[PDB]
Order: C-alpha cells, then structure tokens, then sequence
RNA sequence: GGUGAAAUUCUUGGAUUUAUUGAAGACUAACUACUGCGAAAGCAUUUGCCAAGGACGUUUUCAUUAAUCAAGAACGAAAGUUAGGGGAUCGAAGAUGAUCAGAUACCGUCGUAGUCUUAACCAUAAACUAUGCCGACUAGGGAUCGGGUGGUGUUUUUCUUAUGACCCACUCGGCACCUUACGAGAAAUCAAAGUCUUUGGGUUCUGGGGGGAGUAUGGUCGCAAGGCUGAAACUUAAAGGAAUUG
RNA sequence: CUCUAACUAUAAAAAUCUCUCUUCUC
C-alpha cells in the first residue's frame, strides 16, 4: 500500500500493544510483489518503521529476511539498490543507537551494583552478520558498505571481544571467495581493503595485540594480489600499529625495516617537524642496533622464515647489512643525534670490552638525557652482553669466573646480576657460536674450540 | 484447555468437600499441565498458580490426613463413588500422584533454566523460586512418610524423595543446605513425620554430610541399581567438593562403579563425568599432581569437553549438527548453571599437570638418554607445544593455553620466574577454595621441575656447577635439592660426580657416545 | 517386460509392489518391543496397534488408535524385533 | 408494463421507481468441477440428535457360509388420486391482447387444480451408460476423489519436535480421461462392445421382417387414471442400421 | 534457461407442389 497508512499501522500496533502485529505489517508492505513492479526508492520510509519497530523488538533475522526481500524485488537497476542501501545503512545506525542505549543502561546497572547486556549485544552483533551476509555478491551498492563497516567498527569499539573480529574476518573471507565465485565495480576491493584499515586502526585503539597483527597480515595479502596502494594517510598509522607488534614478536630486522618506512611516510605529510625527524631517526637507529646477529645457517629449517612476508621481502640478509643499508640512506642519516652513532661506532668495529664500557658509561646518561632510550633496552643489552662474552672468547681462554664477573659487569641502565651473566652465555652458547668448557673447582672458564 | 481450566477452577470455587476439592485439582492440574506441556518453558504466573494450588493440594490433604482414604478396615474409599468411578484403593493408585506433579514441575523448571540466559535476573529469581520446589520436594516427602507405613511400600514411594533431596542439594555448602532446611522447615508449621527427625537439632556442622549419606544408605536398600549408583555418585561429588578427597578415592575403590554406567541412559555418565573432574580438581587442592593427571586421562584425552561434561548453551551446539532432531536431543541433557564447574579452571589444572609432568621428561629425551620414557600421553602440552611451533607467530600470550604454553617455554630455557608470573597471570585460579597453600606448593613444585630441567639440560658444557647457589637462586632447601638430585640419579643414572662435602660436581665423562663404542669394541 | 523372473523379483521391486500381490502373501507390518519413559520393562505392541494399548505397569498408554500404526506417546523408545 | 414490433392491464385515490420495516410459503444462488455419496430413484444453508454404509488399515475372528436368481418381496423422478394443513412464486385448464387467411398455438399479460407439506394409493419415465450381475487375464500415459504407506522434503510455528496443508515415489479402491490397435466390430466406435469359427468361466431376462399392436380378449393389482400379463385374423418386399457422395 | 488480464450490443411474418426413372459388355 502506501507508505504513510503502514506507519499509521504500525503506530496502531505500538499504541495497543503488540509490536510483533507492526513488524509483521512492515514486512508485507516491504516485502509485497507490487514492490518489485512499483519503484523501491519511493517507498523508502516503510522499511524505516520496520526497523524502529525491530529495534523496540528483538528480531533480526526478520529483518534480514525483509531486507533480502527487498533487494529481490529490485535487481535490475541501481535506484532501488541505493534506497535499500540507505535503509541499511540507517537499520546499523538505528541498532548502533540501540547500543549505546544499552551502554547506558549497564552504566546505571554498574553503579546500582555499586550503591543480561550479552542479550542484547549478541542480537546486535548477529544483526550485523546477518546485514554482512545479505549485501555479498552485489556490485553497485558502494556507500552502503562503507556506512556499515563504519558502524559496525564502531559497535566492536564500544565493547571488548575476540571471538566477534574471528567470526567477522572468516564470514569476509567467505564473501569474498563468493564474490570470486559470480564475478563492474572497482571500488569494491578498496572497500575491503579500507574496512581492514579500520579494523586495525581499533583493534589496536585498545589493548589488542594480535587480533590487529592477523588484520595487517590480511591487508598485506590484499595489496599484493591486488593493484592499487593503499592510502598513505592510513598507512602512517597502519605501520604504526604494524610496528606497535613488532615488540617481542620475533625477528626485529621486520619491526626496522617498518619502524623505516613509518619514517618514510612521515616525510611527506603537512606535519612536518625536524626535531621530530631527529627523534624518529634516533629510535630506528637505536631499533635497528638492538636488533640480534645472525651469521650463521641454522640446522634443517628455522620456521621464522613466514614472517618475511609481511614487507615485500624474500631474500635474507645479515644486521650488518641491514645497518650499511641505513647507512646508505639519507633520509635517516642526516637526522639522527651524534651521540647515538658514536654509540653505535663505539659498539660495533674495535669493541674493545673495557673501552666500550667506559665509553658507556660516559655516554649512557646522556644518552638518556632526550626521551629515547626507553624504546629498545632488552635486546640491545644482550647485544652488548654477548659481545662482552664473544671478546672474552677472542682475547684468553685460561681464566677464572671472578673476571669474567667483573669484567662482563655493565653500567647502570644495561646491568644484570651474576646468574643473569652465567645464563646468557650457556644460551649463547646453546646457539653453538664457540662452545666453552665451565669448571667449578676453582671456578674457571676455558674457551675451547679446536682450529 | 484454557476455558477448561478456568471450568474448573469456577468448580473448584463451588465445591466445598476436601475430597471434591481434591479430585478437582486432579482433574486440573494435569490439564493445565497439558496445556503447557508443548511449550519449552511455561508462564512464570501461570507455573507459579500451578505451584500455588499443588500446595493448596497439599496443606488441604494435610487438613484431612488419612481420612479422605478411610482406615485400614477398608483402605479403598467406601463413601459416594459411583461418579468418578476410580477408586480401586488408597495405596499407590490414588497416593502415587503429588510427587508426579512436583517432579513435573521440577522437569519444566529444569527445562526453563537451560532455557534461560544464566546471567540474568529472572534466572536469579527462578532459583528463589527453586528454593521454593525443595521446599516443596521436603513437604511432599513428609506427607509422603507419614501416609505409607509398611516399611516395603514406605521404601518404594520414599525412595524417590531421598533423590530429591540429593538432586537439589549435593553443590550448595553444608551451611546454605542447613539453611534451606530450617527454612522449609519453617513454612511448615505443623507436619513432622520423618524417617530422620531433622527438626530436633540444627546447630551441629557434620549434620548435612552426615543426612546425605544416611540418604545414600537408606537408598541403597532398594532394588534399583542405576538409582544406587547415582547415590554413590552424589557421595563422591559431595565428598570432593567438601570432604577430602581421600574418602572419595577410598569409596571409589570400594564401589567400583564403571561397568554398568555406559550400557545406561547418558544421565549416569554425566554425573561421571562432572564427579571425577570434580575430584581431579580436589585432587589437586590437596597437591596430588601425578594423581589428578592419572585422574583426568580419561575426559581430557579426547578433543570434546563439551558434549561429555554438559556445560553449554544453545546456540553454540546448534552449529555442530543440523538435524532438528538432535538439537533437541545435543540439548536435553545440558546442565543447569547453578551447578557448573568452570571449563577454565579445568582446563588450567589439566595444562598445568601437563607441564608438571612432561617439560622436566621431555628435556631428558632431547639430551640423548632413552631409559624410561615410553607412553605417550594423548592430548598432552607436548603436541600444543609442536603446533605452536609450526605457526609464524611468537609473540605475547593470548589465552590460558598460550599463558601455559609460555611457562612450559620458560621451564624449558632454565628459569622458573616466569612461569610462576604467568601462573599468578592466569586467572583461571581465582575459584581455588584453598588459594595460599596450593599456590606455594605449586610455586615450589615449579622451583623444583625447574632445577630439574636445568639439571637435564647442561651436563655436556659443564664440568661443574654449583648446587648450593642455585637453591639460593630457585629458593628451594639445599638438602631437598640434593634429595632431588639423588631421585633423578636413580630414575636415569646420569654419568656424573655428585658429592655433598664438595658441592662440586665432575660431569665430563661422556653421555652416550662412549657407550656405543664400548659395546662396538666389545664385538 | 516381455520377459521376466517371476520366481526373481528385485528386493526393491518385491517390497515395492502391494502385499498380497507379491509372490508370497507377506505382512507389512511388524512388533515393536516399546519402553515406558517411565518404567524400564518391555512391552510388545503390534505396529498396527488397534486398541489403546497399556502397560500392566502402570496406566501410561503407549500408542493412541490411528488409522495407520498408532501414534507413539511421545516419550517411548521402541526397538524392532 | 411488455415486446420483433404493439395492445390488453395499473396509474394525479399517484402508479413505476426511492428508502426503511413486517407477513407468507418457496428455494438454498455464486462454492459447483468431465468432483463426492447412495442399489436406483435421487442428494447442496447451519447445528444437534438418531441409526447406517463404502473404501482403507489389520501377524483379529468363523471356516464355504459363495454368484445369479423363477416364485415372492422393499424402495421407486414428475404428473395423478384421496382426504386435512398451508396458498409466495410459476403455471395445465379457462380470460384475455397480439400474428395470421384462419391460430381457441408459438410472444404478451391474469387465473383454477397442481407446484410445498401430513398419512394412504399410483409403480410408470429416453427409470439411458439405449452397454445385466459375479469372476480371471491382456497396453502406454497422466492427473482426480477416499484410505494407508515411506521421506534427513517444504513451508508451516508454538522456541524446536506435534499436528494440519503441501512436494515426491507409491499402493489399494471409485467416478472418469487421453493415445493407440498389435484385438474387435458393419460401421459410428469400444481399453471393453477384447480375451468368439483358433467357436465352452458361472449365471439370470429378453428378440426372430415390418405393420396389425402393446391393440382384441381373459385374468390380475388399483377407487380412478392406468400398470403387468398378451395374441390372432389379416397386409406388405420391405422397414431398419452405419457410413459415402451430392 | 523466467509468467497467469480483458470486455460487449439482433430474432416480425414465409402455406402448398401433378407426371417421368430408364445398360454396362471388352
Ligand atoms: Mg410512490
Ligand atoms: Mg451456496
Ligand atoms: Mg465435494
Ligand atoms: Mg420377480
Ligand atoms: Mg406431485
Ligand atoms: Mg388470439
Ligand atoms: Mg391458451
Ligand atoms: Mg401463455
Ligand atoms: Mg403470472
Ligand atoms: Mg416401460
Ligand atoms: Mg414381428
Ligand atoms: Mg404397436
Ligand atoms: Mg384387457
Ligand atoms: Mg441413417
Ligand atoms: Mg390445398
Ligand atoms: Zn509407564
């Protein structure tokens, strides 16, 4: 019928009590054959007191079977498709209020428990995948994607759970080998591409670690297979969070090479400060130098090999070479502080244990004098440290504990206790570098490895 | 049916005879019943009638006790019958009908709870109304005990209440089960007829588990089998829950109840189920490691915690299959929230014995000695551990299993103090009863299979290492370390000088390689 | 056709044609050995049950009257034999 | 008004229509079909009661109790006859106004008995499917009605099962249908009108050219109308059936 | 290899008919 008598019906079935009455109504003006003959984008408003009812009511599905209704009804062109895209778009406002509503009510809840929420959000959620689910395979809806991953990440803002991003990133997955399987629309693949963004950009907006690294994962699968690079205006940020995992995460050459190209990112945008730039090249460079050597071909396969796909690179190469590849830069070179590449001059060729240390302690204060030596500490002191045991190694072999205990001793910022000492060269020595034979006797330590 | 019962309900109005108010209800309130018996769960108002004029039923009977079915002389009724016709007599063809309700109403409200969103309001008070039914389940079994009296008869028809009694209160604590007596106790003011005359005392503590256990004895008596091993159950669930659980292990052993529980209904394998993780997990609050892992071999073997305990909602089994009708078959036995058993917790204990176990022995296989270690233990930390390293990421922790995972990395390097951080980071412990006590000796038992490892891990770069100092370092007992140390020598016999005057050992001697050329020179 | 085995006829083709016309007068019908949700005992019914069958045990009527078999109660396990 | 055209007839006491009501008896529209029930006639608003029946289901019961059937019986459309009750409509008779050569016929208006009933006679109809009943077999196809079968079936909706309603593959029975002849017929046609000269399943009742004639007469039933039974004298070479061409 | 929408509106009267019917064989 018309679309003002279905609202007056449906303001009928609100007035004498049942609401089920008005959602039912809405679905046989929305989901009517005249709809299919008569224009869909006309009656919008129907579908707009359908979903005020179904937010007073707790059906979803309904909803999404009116919905998937009317888009049956038009198919051929694109006016109906935007209109049902607009209602959509307004149904995930409408719950998304709908949220916070409840939001608002656990607030009171809290404080009078001070002085069952899940329903509700699990309704809403299923709303969600079942509105994700309804749009697959269609081409000209593009806003209407757009507005519902907005909200939608919005809704996964609002509320902490793991399980909702997994559900969500697996049904995508299967939309997409859809949307493979019943392949004029370009704009679609960046839709995807910049719904990923902006789950990453959430995911780490609070306390996430890996739920953002498997988006980021998945947006590196999706720019190489497809063409267009992404925007550098999210992409800043994008490798912010990327660098944000690259903590503990394992290999740090990736965490350099990201940290690089976040500075690289930020040399071209409008906020554009030198001090800035200064205190940016000191943490690569200060990163790039506590990352760990590795020089030697491991036995069989080292499964940290999968990683590596993460930033366009295959081949392998040493942190030495990675440190000459920084030295070979511009960008970083002319902007890191003094006092760091005299550190690292001090650290890497003629470390002289007693000399690097004295140097250490003239310079570590300092070096803590401008806020960045809290960035890398972990491994940069077990560089030093294995360094202090592979020049031990180089120099005597004949030689008590006691020297090594004072000799291996650290100033204050990189420091640790005795076991600390022994327990880093038994794993160094586990890497099998140089093996060493450990009496106790008279607590003695020989280097020996037969030339 | 509507109509009908308000049909009679205007009767019941306009009767005035106990026994026409009787017959009456028996006439209604089956049929409302009925009338509610399609349904998953019924009306709060509507049950909450039915539950009204069944103790309406009850207290009028109470009113007109033995009477309504005259005495002995003639125990079928012998005044007007001609128009109902059923009276045969007044033994268990008439009597045997209010449990039925009350069991009827007992199976929707069971029903309606599985039913119901556990973390809501209306379930909170659906347990005040619970209450309510063992209260009514009390009621009824006085009424019921003070109607038969040959003891044959007294046993069959009473029986089913002592069930009733153990089905509504085995979880709770002994002081919240003393309470809901007095408070069923109170809201009969009168009845008192009981095979253990409850009402006389109420201020002693071994008095729940001494009621239950009579309740256990007095069941057993009877011919029903499967009901005598569910009262064994119930005992071993009450036992380990407040107990010990060396009473439990002991009546265990002596009811050798396995047999006969799988060849019956799934009800009885539930109640195993939840009983030996129940005690596993007491097991473990008195720090019996290796007992509780010899325990939960069974349920934790295979892949499903699910369908096997009966901890779930609807939702997330309605996926697994998609028949009709088996989701109202995977669903039927599920367990009501008032009596879970955290999966978490479980799982943690499990994960932990995993590693209590297996990283010290695991460590001895990769250093060359090959003695002892044959089983493979199914489901264990070591395949965890494998997948995790066929995986590209290594980074911070995400679940228990992954917090268990990284202790089991951490009692591998040499160190101890990160497990034990992670331990107090899993907070799938915060429902341990005891908490200080269990938490050191897991705390000490992490320091020891620490050493232990650390012990299996260097012999070939040392040639000696001090013992004293890594006691002071792993806070443990010197004296236990060598204890330890002397254990572990004679599980293996590790080629190496141990000493005590000295401290110092003289490990260089060769692990195995030697050996093999020994036995190749000697033919 | 034209040429058959009537001495042969498919499983499939026998029980699919009508009884009476197979090659053997043979019986649709069965008995099933029907469980109480109640009690535990076995009671034999005839598929086709024709009266409201009850068991000894006590007044749980099983199978209703139908024109077909009976209809079940609804809480019942039957077994065939 | 009414018709092909018109007149008779009612109408300023206002006929025709326009509304409300009320009375009577009538029938049960449209649903309504190659659909149902019954032995046939016949049966169509709703509801209750009364009894009955078919078909289906049945590892229920008896064991030839079976088929048709002279004699005997029960029903038996409409019209008709008694009597009593009702009396709308419609209409044999009659009265009319037309058409025509005549029209006391067809068209047109009024109108008696009937039409509807209540008990009793009447027992005939193109009471036709112009195919007697009970059996067995034989060819392809669909639907349809009644029952009962099996679905991992669909929507149903009461969350889900249960029903119901549908979809499929059935099967038993019923009205039927379509295609075909490889069977019949003289053909029209028939799935029986086949299984008939290669002549035999069991059984009743009818006809022997057409007229005379269902007439004469005698019985017999009926008040009466008339029904059942039922010829002959005599008169003729055709009557008749189906199809073909004009 | 996807489907089920249109439709109209006539009648007056006209009866009868004498013959003559004749082969197919090469
Ligand atoms: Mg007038
Ligand atoms: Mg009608
Ligand atoms: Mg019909
Ligand atoms: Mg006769
Ligand atoms: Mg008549
Ligand atoms: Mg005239
Ligand atoms: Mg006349
Ligand atoms: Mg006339
Ligand atoms: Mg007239
Ligand atoms: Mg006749
Ligand atoms: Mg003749
Ligand atoms: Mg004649
Ligand atoms: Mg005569
Ligand atoms: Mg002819
Ligand atoms: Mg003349
Ligand atoms: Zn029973």
């Amino acid at each position: 019928f018309r679309p003002e008598n279905a609202i007056k019906r449906a303001d009928e079935l609100i007035s004498v009590g049942e609401k089920q009455a008005a959602l039912q109504s809405l679905h046989d003006f929305i989901t009517a054959r005249r709809i299919r003959w008569a224009t869909p984008s006309t009656v919008e408003p129907v579908v707009f007191k359908f979903l005020e009812i179904g937010v007073e009511l707790k059906k979803g599905k309904l909803l999404k079977d009116g919905l998937h209704q009317y888009k049956k009804l038009i198919q051929g062109s694109t006016e109906g498709l935007v209109s049902v895209g607009a209602v959509a778009r307004k149904f995930i406002d409408l719950v998304e209020s709908k949220i916070a509503s409840e939001q608002t009510r656990a607030d009171e809840l809290q404080k009078q428990e001070i002085d069952a929420i899940t329903s509700w959000l699990r309704f809403t959620w299923e709303s969600y995948r079942a509105v994700l689910d309804l749009l697959r395979n269609n081409a000209l809806l593009e806003i209407t994607y757009s507005g519902v991953v907005k909200k939608t990440m919005h809704f996964c803002l609002k509320y902490q759970r793991k399980n909702e991003f997994k559900r969500l990133a697996e049904m995508l997955r299967q939309h997409l080998d859809a949307a493979n399987y019943q392949q004029s629309d370009a704009d679609t693949l960046q839709r995807y591409l910049d719904q990923r963004f902006q789950q990453v950009d959430v995911s780490v907006k609070l306390e996430l670690w890996h739920e953002a690294y498997r988006s980021i994962e998945d947006v590196f699968h999706l720019m190489k297979i497809s063409k267009r690079a992404p925007k550098p205006s999210t992409l800043a940020n994008y490798y912010e969070n990327l660098v944000k995992v690259f903590f503990v995460s394992g290999d740090p050459l990736l965490h350099t090479t990201a940290w690089k190209k976040f500075y690289k990112l930020y040399s071209t945008n409008p906020r554009a400060t030198e001090e800035e730039f200064k205190t940016y090249s000191s943490t690569i460079f200060l990163s790039a130098i506590s990352t760990q050597l590795d020089e030697i071909p491991s036995i069989g396969y080292d499964p940290h090999l999968r990683m590596y796909r993460l930033l366009n690179l295959d081949a392998k190469p040493t942190r030495k070479e990675m440190l000459q590849s920084i030295i070979e830069d511009e960008s970083i070179y002319g902007k890191v502080d003094e006092e760091l590449k005299e550190l690292y001059d001090i650290i890497e060729v003629n470390f002289d244990v007693d000399t690097v240390k004295q140097q250490l302690e003239n310079l570590l204060v300092k070096l803590s004098s401008k806020t960045y030596f809290s960035q890398y500490i972990a491994p940069l002191r077990d560089v030093i440290m294995r360094r202090v045991f592979v020049a031990a190694s180089q120099k005597f072999t004949t030689v008590s504990q006691s020297e090594l205990y004072k000799l291996a001793t650290l100033p204050a910022p990189l420091d640790l206790s005795a076991w600390d000492i022994e327990k880093s060269l038994l794993q160094a020595a586990v890497e099998d570098y140089v093996s060493i034979t450990i009496d106790h006797e008279s607590a003695k330590v020989t280097f020996a490895k037969d030339p | 049916q509507q109509s009908l019962i308000s049909t009679l309900e205007e009767l019941l109005t306009v009767a005035e005879k106990p026994y026409e108010f009787i017959m009456a209800y028996l006439t209604l309130i089956p049929s409302r019943f009925d009338a509610s018996a399609n349904l998953s769960y019924q009306p709060i108002d509507q049950w909450k009638s039915s539950f009204n004029d069944i103790s309406k039923l009850l207290s009028i009977l109470d009113q007109t006790i033995d009477t309504y079915q005259v005495n002995e002389f003639a125990d079928p009724i012998d005044f007007i019958e001609d128009e109902p016709k059923e009276d045969s007599d007044g033994v268990k063809r008439i009597l045997g009908s209010i449990f039925s309700f009350v069991e009827r109403l007992d199976d929707e409200f069971m029903k309606s709870l599985l039913n119901i969103d556990p973390h809501s309001s209306d379930y909170l008070i659906r347990l005040r109304d619970e209450q309510s039914i063992y209260n009514l389940i009390l009621r009824t079994q006085l009424y019921f005990e003070a109607t038969l009296k040959d003891e044959h008869d007294l046993e069959r028809a009473l029986t089913r209440p002592f069930v009733k009694r153990l089905d509504h209160i085995y979880y709770k604590s002994e002081n919240l089960i003393k309470i809901m007596e007095t408070a069923a106790w109170n809201i009969i003011p009168a009845q008192f007829k009981s095979k253990f005359t409850s009402k006389d005392q109420l201020d002693s503590a071994d008095y729940v588990d001494n009621l239950i256990d009579g309740l256990s004895t007095i069941l057993s008596k009877q011919n029903n089998i499967a009901v005598q091993k569910r009262a064994i159950l119930y005992n071993i669930y009450y036992t380990a829950l407040n107990k010990d659980f060396q009473t439990a292990k002991d009546m265990l052993l002596t009811s050798q109840v396995q047999t006969n529980i799988n060849q019956f209904d799934s009800s009885l394998q539930i109640l195993f189920n939840r009983v030996v993780v129940q005690l596993g997990l007491s097991a473990f609050k008195l720090c019996l490691i290796e007992e509780c892992h010899q325990i939960l071999n069974d349920l934790l073997s295979s892949s499903h915690l699910r369908e096997i305990l009966g901890q779930q909602s609807l939702h997330r089994i309605s996926l697994n299959s998609s028949n009709n009708a088996s989701a109202d078959e995977r669903a039927r036995q599920c367990l009501p929230y008032h009596q879970h058993i955290n999966l978490d917790l479980i799982d943690v204990v499990f994960l932990t014995c995993s590693l209590l176990i297996e990283i010290p022995r695991m460590t001895a296989f990769y250093s060359g000695i090959k003695v002892k270690r044959i089983p493979y233990s199914p489901k264990s930390i070591r395949r965890s551990l494998e997948h995790y390293d066929k995986l590209s990421f290594q980074g911070p922790p995400e679940t228990l299993r992954d917090y268990v995972l990284f202790a089991a990395k951490s009692m591998q390097k040499g160190n101890w103090r990160d497990s034990v951080k992670y331990l107090r980071e899993i907070k799938s412990w915060a429902l341990l009863p005891n908490m200080e006590t269990v938490l050191n000796s897991l705390t000490e038992r992490v320091q020891v299979e620490s050493l232990k490892t650390y012990f299996f891990s260097f012999k070939r770069f040392y040639s000696s290492f001090s013992v004293a100092k890594l006691a002071e370092l792993f806070d443990l007992p010197e004296n236990k370390v060598v204890e330890v140390l002397q254990s572990v020598i004679a599980e293996l016999e590790i080629p190496a000088k141990l000493n005590d005057e000295k401290t110092i050992f003289v490990v260089e001697k060769g692990d195995e390689i030697t050996k093999l050329e020994e036995a190749m020179v000697k033919l | 056709v034209l040429v058959q085995d009537l001495l042969h006829p498919t499983a499939a083709s026998e029980a699919r044609k009508h009884k009476l016309k197979t090659l053997v007068q043979s019986p649709r019908s069965h008995f099933l050995d029907v469980k109480c949700p109640g009690c535990l005992n076995i009671t034999t019914v005839f598929s086709h049950a024709q009266t409201a069958v009850t068991c000894e045990s006590c007044s749980t009527v099983l199978c209703t009257p139908t024109g077909g078999k009976a209809k079940l109660s609804e809480g019942t396990s039957f077994r065939r034999k």
